């Protein structure tokens, strides 16, 4: 047979399908999902100063209720708080709460 | 057929490869091969690849908390938050959606388009030596067999070698 | 370990550009999409061969 | 022509424990060795190729490394029914020899 | 899926010879190479040869070069191996795979279930 | 000038048709005619004119009101509504108006690059056998009538049947 | 050697020359010259300079301040105006890098293909009287000179008066 | 960085020559044209000569049309000037330019430190 040679791009058996303009669905012979969608199941801690209020609601830690006893004054830069933390010993509650909530959750010590 | 068949695109794409993407195989009485052009793969690896890292922009601005998740909230200042949260949200995923959708054409289009460019610089290297044979393939009218092959794939072919023979058997 | 973004159940610790985890986060956190999956091409167009037997 | 050594020619080990393989080559083969897996009166199955990549269908606790001239492969949890014999292959070069081969036993 | 499937075991003597046949189906038989290997009894396996490019190319293992003759059929799918000038040194278990490369064969990847070849004086 | 002109594209559109947008005009002794390629047609149809309903992406998000049309309020809050629904208005009109002018230049671009690979294949069959017009048409150097006009439109000509006649007047 | 060179693209860009953008020069036993083609290059212009003012689209708003710069805000909702103020930033910051780079792709992608269909012209003028070469120029078979080349650059170029001469010495 | 770098002054009766260089490096030699430029005494600059489109084409002034013959060599990227039957009236300063254009020269761009010459009894 006469002499021959020529040009093409690789091909696979099974390919992905993918999105584009004119096109819902398009084969390609690999592709990427950019979405994550599993992570961590710990509060990922190193290098930072944290604290853990435990049982400690933010809002206690500036008036001494005593499950916040054990730590008034302190520095950090990350301040974790906990599900259904007691913040009132004595029960009552604070006007424009939810400011003074933010502005401790914020500051750094 | 008795044998498998030996066509490029224009037709289908090879299956039985993994070295890289653009590639060419030969035939003569020698036998038959395969190679992959390694300067064009390495450019189109290069440019199609890294554009995931370019989607995720590291301009580092920093969020905090508007919502409490131990709430207690109005309802009217509520509602105002909730409504903004799901206007962006759908912008994003609007955004989002369009942006991935709308890169996708170009890589199907650009990878296309450097194939045809290889594709027509060899025809100009074959110059009056060879004929379009219609299915991305080359008939080539001279008889080389492996290393005069191998002068195509690498820019060194010198046609005026050749030129008075392969013109003598196109038109007889 | 370390991290720059965190959610009620965890931590969401990666280096994508998008994330289906939870709308509400802190941090430098990727942004939130509402769609399950969301392909992005790294190829070309696939064509498989067919057999010729004639 | 590459001649190959399995070492040792046999081995044993306990349910449940970590389980590690070698195959020393004579010449440089530079990534180009695979690895099968195959029990008396069956059929063979392909392991590993690129001496660092899992072929389709190999569960997770199937890894190892490799270049040069010398691979290592590790069975992290050695299972009921992961106990068969196993061989080294190069590709790199004409005739592609296969060599000693390996067998695996409960110790 | 994928299936492979063989036959043509059976007793023989010096002289005469089998020919042994493998069949194929699920994937493109003109895409990929195909491969015969052997396996004597406990004994460690061995390369016998294998086709390339369709069918235009061929080799042979050192041991039986000149002796064993391969092919291929394309239109039927099949694999044939026309044996000669047996010395019942050979007796063993064959194979054949399919690989995933065109040219050179590289790596096998599946196996089918093989057929037994033995000599006798 | 006394007849009308039979030249195709590179000029101008033509003007009378209604079967099919890429067509065919042959010419010779017998008459003239006209026809449509309806496999390509199918195919440029189906990608462009269902491009309306991929923008309407049903992410399904039921709004609710955040305001009162037999209105009250006060003069802060009121103003911080307004002040996003204004930004995400511009938002929704700039990211809309462009959305639709860079797609529209896809379109254009993709239908002058079909019709391009169309144009392609023809002298790929035509091999050796014709000359180009340089105004998108095709000069023949042997004699078709009607149905070696019509093979070329259907995939079956068999260039080698008349390359011994055409190839003998190209050059006389 | 001891000259300069002469090849034109595919090799490398003019390094000298201040007219146009799109041109070509020639040479011959009279000597050297460089010209300009200004009907091509006035529209690429055109249509690539104004593309800075389409960007800013004149769809007015006339936004307020709602925040006082002089300060005395609340603490809970000055953090809803910030989170939002922020989202929106990012939103056009985003957006606005992602614009601007997808309208380079273009314009790179676009004036590379104007460029080749000016090529492609000229081939087809040329007809069977040129012969390429491989780095973006043409081989003239026949004694072509001064008005001659002239003419190729004006559309008059008449083929036909010349195919009788380069044809003979194409294949001798 | 662009630097042109001059040489050549010296001293001639009538009917002698000279022959002036000047080397360019820092940009493409082939790139650009380049030019002869010189200023009698206390006197308005003259042109003199100029090279275009690589080496196959030149041009001089009327003032010494015939006497002078310019030249360039690109393996050395330097600028040539055989001056011949030269006269009282050329003594002066002389100067080599590079300009901005490929075919006509246009306007010069740069300019080296110069050289002198001088004609006596
Ligand atoms: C299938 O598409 C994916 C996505 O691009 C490719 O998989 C990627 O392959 C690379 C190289 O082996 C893996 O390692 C890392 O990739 C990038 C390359 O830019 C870079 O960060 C590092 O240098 C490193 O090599 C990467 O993790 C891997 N990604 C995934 C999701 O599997 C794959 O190569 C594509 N297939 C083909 C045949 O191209
Ligand atoms: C100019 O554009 C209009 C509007 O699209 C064309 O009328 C529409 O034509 C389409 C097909 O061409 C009709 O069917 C629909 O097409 C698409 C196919 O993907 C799809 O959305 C539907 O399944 C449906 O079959 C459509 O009913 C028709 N009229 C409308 C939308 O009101 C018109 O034909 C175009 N004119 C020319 C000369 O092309
Ligand atoms: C490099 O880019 C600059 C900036 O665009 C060019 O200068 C600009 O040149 C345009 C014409 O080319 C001047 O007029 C404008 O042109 C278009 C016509 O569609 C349009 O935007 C306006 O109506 C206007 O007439 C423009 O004033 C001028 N701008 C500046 C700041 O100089 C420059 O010529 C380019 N240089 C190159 C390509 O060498
Ligand atoms: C706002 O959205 C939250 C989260 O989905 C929901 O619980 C709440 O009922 C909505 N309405 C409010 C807070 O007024
Ligand atoms: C390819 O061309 C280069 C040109 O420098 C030459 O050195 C080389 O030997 C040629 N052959 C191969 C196989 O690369
Ligand atoms: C908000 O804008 C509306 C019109 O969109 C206007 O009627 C209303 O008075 C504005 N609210 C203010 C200025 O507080
Ligand atoms: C067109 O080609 C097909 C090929 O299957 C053939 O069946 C058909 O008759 C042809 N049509 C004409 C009009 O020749
Ligand atoms: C809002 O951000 C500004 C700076 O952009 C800051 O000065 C101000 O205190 C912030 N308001 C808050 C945190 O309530
Ligand atoms: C170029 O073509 C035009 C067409 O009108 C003609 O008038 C002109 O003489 C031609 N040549 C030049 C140098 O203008």
């Amino acid at each position: 047979g006469l002499d021959k040679i020529c040009l093409g791009h690789h091909a696979v058996a099974n390919g992905t399908i993918v999105k584009t303009l004119t096109n819902e669905q398009e084969e390609v012979t690999n592709a990427t999902e950019t979405v994550e969608s599993t992570g961590i199941n710990r509060l990922c801690m190193k290098g930072r100063k944290h604290k853990d209020l435990g049982n400690c609601h933010p809002i206690g830690m500036l008036i001494g209720t005593p499950a916040c006893d054990l730590h008034l004054t302190g520095m950090w830069d990350t301040l974790i708080e906990r599900e259904n933390a007691i913040a009132y010993c004595y029960p009552g509650a604070t006007v424009n709460v939810e400011a003074l909530r933010q502005k401790i959750m914020e500051s750094g010590g | 057929g008795l044998f498998g068949a030996i066509a490029g695109f224009l037709e289908n794409g090879w299956e039985g490869m993994v070295d890289g993407w653009y590639g060419f195989r030969h035939q003569n009485a020698q036998g038959t091969g395969q190679a992959a052009d390694y300067k064009s793969t390495q450019a189109a690896i290069d440019q199609i690849t890294g554009k995931l890292n370019r989607l995720v922009e590291k301009t580092n601005t920093e969020f905090e908390s508007i919502e409490s998740e131990f709430s207690e909230i109005e309802h009217q200042i509520g509602n105002v938050i909730n409504w903004t949260k799901d206007s962006i949200t759908d912008i994003w995923t609007y955004q989002a959606e369009l942006l991935v959708a709308m890169e996708n054409q170009h890589t199907i289009d650009m990878a296309d388009s450097e194939m045809l460019n290889l594709y027509e610089r060899v025809r100009k290297q074959l110059r009056q030596n060879a004929e379009e044979d219609g299915k991305g393939c080359f008939e080539i009218y001279h008889a080389c067999d492996d290393s005069c092959m191998e002068s195509i794939r690498n820019n060194t072919y010198d046609h005026s070698q050749y030129r008075e023979e392969a013109l003598l058997n196109r038109l007889n | 370990c370390e991290s720059k973004c965190f959610w009620r159940g965890g931590s969401i610790n990666t280096r994508l550009p998008f994330q289906n985890l939870s709308p509400r986060t802190v941090g430098q956190c990727p942004k939130y999409v509402n769609r399950r999956s969301l392909m992005l091409a790294t190829g070309m167009r696939n064509v498989p061969e067919l057999i010729q037997g004639r | 022509e590459v001649v190959m050594t399995q070492s040792p020619a046999t081995l044993s080990v306990s349910p449940g424990e970590r389980a590690t393989l070698s195959c020393r080559a004579s010449q440089s083969v530079s990534s180009k060795l695979a690895w099968y897996q195959q029990t008396p009166g069956q059929a063979p199955r392909l392991l590993i190729y690129g001496a660092s990549t899992r072929a389709t269908d190999i569960p997770a606790r199937f890894s190892g490394s490799g270049s040069g001239t010398e691979f290592t492969l590790t069975i992290s949890g050695l299972q009921s029914e992961d106990f068969a014999v196993y061989y080294c292959q190069q590709y790199n070069n004409w005739p592609r020899t296969f060599g000693q081969g390996t067998k695996l036993e409960i110790k | 899926e994928v299936q492979l499937l063989e036959s043509g075991g059976g007793l023989v003597q010096p002289g005469g010879s089998l020919r042994l046949s493998c069949v194929a189906s699920g994937f493109t038989f003109s895409a990929y190479a195909m491969s015969w290997v052997r396996q004597a009894p406990g004994k460690g396996l061995e390369w016998v040869s294998s086709v390339s490019g369709g069918g235009y190319n061929t080799n042979y293992a050192d041991s039986v070069r000149g002796r064993f003759t391969a092919s291929i059929d394309n239109s039927k799918r099949t694999l044939y191996l026309q044996m000669n000038s047996l010395r019942a040194e050979d007796t063993a278990v064959y194979y054949c795979a399919k690989d995933r490369n065109w040219d050179p064969p590289y790596y096998f990847d599946s196996w089918g279930q093989g057929t037994l070849v033995t000599v006798s004086s």
